[PDB]
DNA sequence: CACACACTCTCCAATTCTCTAA
DNA sequence: TTAGAGAATTGGAGAGTGTGTTTTTTTTTTTTT
């Protein structure tokens, strides 16, 4: 039922009144709650999110880019417009179906971890197995690694892998299993 | 970066109470009938010590924070030690 | 929207000053009631009818000019009760999110508009006339037809009186007719006030006692008993001269502060340079302080000259008093004084007995004892003010009322500590209970002063009972040891301190007059070991917290604070408890005050304790470290 | 009491004062916003009586206590209140001009009943 | 072009709430 | 009765995005030349 995505709410007065919107979304969660149906939008700014009535008052949908590339729903209402800049297509389609049903009316935590981490020395903090699984960026420095470990090799989404000032004598072949690696420093 | 805190362990028993023991060794109070100016001198010395300890806060904010810190292990142990010998 | 517009049009139209109702008013009004009953949770029909202003444009003219048409009149009264339903009932609570709060504000705005419209004397005249010709019949002659009409009439009056003042138009200055003042004047001129007095005094119509109590509460919402009791014929000259004198006092204070600031800064412009090294003062490093803010500032140098204060985080933000006090219109004040006098003489005993019967039988809403305790506080204070006669309030002077108030206060205290999501509301209910308790404790003193040996006898009886039972003594310590500035306002702290002062005054005088040794399975007692329970750090912390506002405190409040601290210092020898750095900053402000001569008691007490501190400091330099923290039995180790 | 144009120093700021002068140039009458009525665009709450500084000012906060909006507001020009406004240059009268000086000019603002008088 | 201002968003960690032992 | 260990909420550092800028001559026309 609930949807996790970036959201951008645009009050439709702004363009004709000559005012320009932010141009990008904010990480959020959308909930289709219901005696009568509501849409709750919650962001970092508001755990206690904003409600929006949708019992009889959806204007229209946009669906040209529901494949989640340069995408949105651009859900217009009296008076606001709700854009969903990045989600996953299947859950978003189910959410849109539920929204349509709620508008027909007769029937019925945004947690995250950053890209980046740093080890300035192993004795301060070892890498261990407590890394995030989809980590994007790590520095290790002044550590006594003679050879690169599975601990950093198994990370599924690394853009940057830095081992500078470590003691590596040899590096593996399985370091090349990192699909999105763009920065490698030794 | 090391953002500082007025907490129980960074400075209150390091640049704080050990120096506060010494702040009034050379004070110049004059006793009964002069309580107003004696208090002014006392407040100036206490304020100066607090500023050199944690310069981020104003004096009353510092006081309201340190009164809360009075409940912590390190602070009361140092207080009893200062009461006893050194 | 358009269908509502059609029915609203079908109600009829006004022409000059006469309303021409359509023959289908009955079915259109029933349709309006149906729409209101089938509202959305956002209360869309409420907002739309308020925007259309049909209450002001149709229903009031119909009510005032076609009151002989009884079915239409009944339907209009029911519709108006529905529309004037308060917003807190409409939404259940104050919404926590923007959309429902916007809808709440819309409904509240239209309620304020209805209150503005309802000040016309004609509407309340019709209401008083129909209520009068209804109540003319005997109780046994009434049926559901008339009893429900009395309920709806009194609920309409209750709803219109309940409405909060608009934040926009609550900026009225004193001695001016606010919307509430005009509404009370409408009640006065219509004579519904006399009907309320009749309903309160009637033994037969006791069934409406809770309703009448709520009407009287909302009527006397803004007033203060002693200030109201002081009203009389010669007040215009007194208040005019007082206004001129207070204006001059304010002006002189502002001039003095301006001169002090003009001396604190120099007589050179700010970009006039110059820098100094203060050789003795070490900087935050080891180097000498370089001072840039001008030579004039070094007379009263402080390191916080250029510092930004800190954002108090949301959790630690102190509670603030919910309203300013304004002196209402003199005509309304005279009317309310006369109402209060006649009500006290003719109605009060029977009404309070009836309300107590309702609370005992448990046929009252959840918090109606708050209205009961309000009435105790207000009317007993008014009685003691001006001609005190205990017969007028003798239904309240029983020990059972002390017990009831103590039980309610302890209940509110527990619920404030546990039900944390409306702790402020529980604090307000507890504040009402505290004021009622305070007024009972003041009334027994007035009974002692009064000449009748009978009331002196019963005063002795109730004093013996209260001082014997333990909870009345322990409740003050219980309140002090869990008071929180974060939750309870400074007005509550003032009332608690003054009530404690009065209670200890009575208890000390009682024990001084005679022994009366057994207390509480009894045990011995003495007031000194009772006072030693007030030697805790938390209570004196609260007392100095109240002392910080000595400039704004009343003189009696300052006397209460300084007398309690003098009792703890001079008579219990607990000066080391009050040797504190924050308290010394407050003393520094007291000594530096230009108006220090106006606070002779406070500065003398401050200099006494400061002299004791500096004697101890000369003997032992560790007292300077002892100033930095609150303490327990270091109060004796220092000694 | 009457004051000279030479005596309009900073000490007279905010004080009631009377001066004499000779009008040199009068500008067109304009409508000046004295209090703006604004709509909060992301909660639809209307803020009335927003008083104007010497800059055109929007609400500092939304009137809805739980609304977090602080820059997205729309003025409702039909429900706002305006005043007639006119600025006129004056200079010292011939009698008051000190000897040898250039005439000192001043800017005077006229409002409401006083414009074009 | 490009070097300063102006503004928003996100993450990180420091403080306060809740439950437990000294 | 105090206070300390674990969990959740709020303050603000800082990373990222978008905006704005560096007297002179020839010709007419009315009045005065
Ligand atoms: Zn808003």
């Amino acid at each position: 039922m609930k949807l996790h995505c970036e959201v951008e709410v645009i009050s439709r007065h702004l363009p004709a009144l000559g005012l320009r919107n932010r141009g990008k979304g904010v990480r959020a969660v959308l909930s289709l709650c219901q005696v009568r149906a509501f849409l709750l939008i919650s962001t970092l700014k508001d755990k206690r999110g904003t409600r929006y009535e949708l019992r009889e008052n959806i204007e229209q949908f946009f669906t040209k880019f529901v494949d989640e590339g340069k995408a949105t729903v651009r859900l217009k209402e009296p008076p606001v417009d709700i854009c969903l800049s990045k989600a996953i297509s299947s859950s978003l389609k189910g959410f849109l179906s539920a929204m349509r049903l709620a508008h027909r009316g007769c029937n019925v935590e945004f947690e995250n971890f950053k890209t980046k981490m740093v080890i300035t020395s192993k004795k301060d903090y070892p890498l261990s197995k407590n890394f995030p699984y989809s980590l994007e960026h790590l520095q290790t420095s002044y550590c006594g690694l003679v050879r690169v470990d599975m601990r950093m090799l198994c990370l599924k989404s690394l853009r940057k892998l830095d081992l500078s000032h470590n003691h590596i004598k040899k590096l593996p072949a399985t370091i090349g299993d990192l699909i999105h690696l763009q920065e490698l420093n030794l | 970066r090391n953002i500082p805190k007025l907490d129980a362990q960074r400075l209150i028993s390091e640049r704080g109470l050990p120096a506060l023991r010494h702040v009034f060794d050379k004070a110049k109070f004059k006793g009964k009938g002069h309580e107003a100016e004696d208090l002014k001198m006392l407040i100036r010395h206490m304020e100066h010590w607090a500023h050199r300890l944690f310069p981020k806060l104003q004096f009353e904010d510092f006081i309201d924070r340190v009164e809360y810190l009075g409940s912590k292990k390190e602070v009361q142990t140092c207080l009893k030690r200062i009461r006893l010998d050194l | 929207n358009c269908e509502l517009l059609a029915t609203c049009s079908a109600l009829g139209y006004l022409e000059g000053d006469t309303y021409h109702k359509e023959p289908d008013c009955l079915e259109s009004v029933k349709d309006l009631i149906r729409y209101l009953r089938h509202e959305d949770e956002t209360r869309d029909v409420r907002q739309q009818l308020g925007a259309a202003q049909i209450l002001q444009s149709d229903l009031l003219p119909i009510l005032t000019q076609h009151h002989q048409d009884k079915p239409l009149f009944d339907a209009v009264i029911r519709l108006m009760v529905n529309l004037t339903q308060p917003a807190l009932l409409c939404f259940g609570n104050l919404p926590k999110e923007p959309s429902f709060r916007h809808h709440f504000l819309q409904v509240l705005t239209y309620l304020q508009a209805y209150k503005e419209a309802f000040a016309s004397e004609k509407a309340f005249g019709v209401l008083s006339e129909t209520l009068y010709e209804l109540l003319q019949l005997g109780w046994e002659e009434r049926q559901e037809e008339d009893n429900l009409l009395i309920e709806r009439i009194l609920l309409l009056v209750r709803n219109i009186l309940h409405v909060p003042a608009d934040l926009d138009q609550e900026k009225k200055i004193d001695d001016d007719a606010s919307a509430h003042d005009q509404l009370l004047w409408a009640i006065h001129l219509s004579g519904l006030d006399d009907l309320l007095l009749f309903l309160a005094s009637s033994s037969a119509e006791e069934q409406w006692s809770l309703h009448v109590l709520e009407i009287v509460s909302l009527m006397f919402r803004d007033q203060n008993p002693e200030q109201l009791a002081g009203v009389g014929q010669g007040r215009l000259a007194q208040e005019r001269s007082a206004d001129f004198a207070e204006l001059e006092v304010l002006r002189q204070r502002e001039m003095a502060e301006k001169k002090t600031r003009a001396l604190q800064r120099g007589n050179r412009h700010s970009r006039f340079g110059g820098s100094y090294i203060v050789q003795g003062l070490k900087s935050i490093g080891e180097r000498d302080l370089i001072f840039h803010k001008g030579l004039h500032n070094l007379r009263n140098y402080s390191s916080d000259l250029g510092k930004q204060p800190k954002k108090v985080p949301k959790r630690r933000q102190a509670a603030r008093e919910l309203s300013i006090q304004r002196r209402s219109a003199l005509n309304v004040r005279l009317f309310l004084r006369d109402f209060c006098s006649e009500f006290l003489e003719n109605c009060y005993n029977r009404l309070m007995g009836s309300v107590k019967d309702h609370l005992l039988r448990e046929k009252a809403q959840q918090h109606d004892e708050t209205y009961y305790m309000w009435a105790l506080a207000f009317f007993m204070a008014f009685n003691r003010a001006a001609s005190f006669r205990p017969g007028l309030v003798s239904e309240t002077l029983s020990v059972r009322t002390f017990h009831f108030i103590e039980q309610n206060l302890t209940n509110y205290y527990e619920m404030m500590l546990t039900d944390r999501k409306e702790a402020a509301s529980w604090a307000r209910r507890m504040h009402l209970a505290l004021k009622a308790y305070q007024e009972l404790l003041a009334t027994v003193n007035e009974m002692d002063i009064s000449p009748d040996e009978a009331v002196r006898e019963s005063s002795r009886i109730i004093k013996n009972n209260i001082f014997y039972v333990m909870e009345y003594r322990e409740l003050f310590l219980a309140l002090f040891r869990k008071f929180d500035e974060r939750c309870q306002p400074r007005s509550f702290l003032r009332d608690l301190v003054e009530t404690t002062h009065l209670f200890l005054k009575m208890l000390e005088r009682f024990c001084r007059s005679r022994g009366n040794l057994v207390v509480q399975s009894e045990k011995e007692f003495n007031f000194l070991d009772y006072l030693k329970r007030f030697a805790c750090s938390t209570v004196v912390r609260a007392y100095v917290l109240l002392l910080r506002s000595y400039q704004q405190n009343s003189a009696h409040t300052n006397h209460c604070i300084v007398k309690m601290l003098h009792r703890l210092a001079h008579d219990l020898k607990m000066e080391a408890l009050l040797f504190q750095l924050s308290v010394f900053c407050l003393f520094n402000r007291l000594l530096s005050d230009p108006a220090a001569g106006a606070y002779k008691e406070l500065v003398t007490f401050a200099k006494y304790i400061l002299g004791k501190f500096f004697a101890l400091a000369a003997v032992n330099q560790k007292a300077f470290v002892e100033l930095l923290f609150w303490k327990n039995t270091a109060v004796v180790r220092e000694m | 009491t009457r004051h000279k144009i030479r005596e309009l120093t900073s000490s007279r700021i905010g004080l009631l004062t009377r001066i004499s002068g000779q009008v040199v140039r009068t500008h067109p009458v304009h409508p000046e916003l004295v209090s703006g009525t604004f709509l909060c665009l992301d909660c639809q709450t209307v803020i009335r009586d927003v008083e104007q500084q010497f800059k055109y000012t929007q609400p500092n906060i939304c009137r809805n206590p739980v609304c977090a909006n602080r820059r997205r507001f729309l003025l409702d020009t039909n429900k706002s209140r305006f005043v007639d406004f006119q600025k006129v240059r004056i200079q010292e009268t011939q009698a008051e001009l000190p000897r040898g000086s250039i005439p000192r000019s001043l800017e005077v603002i006229l409002r409401a009943e006083a414009v074009e008088s």
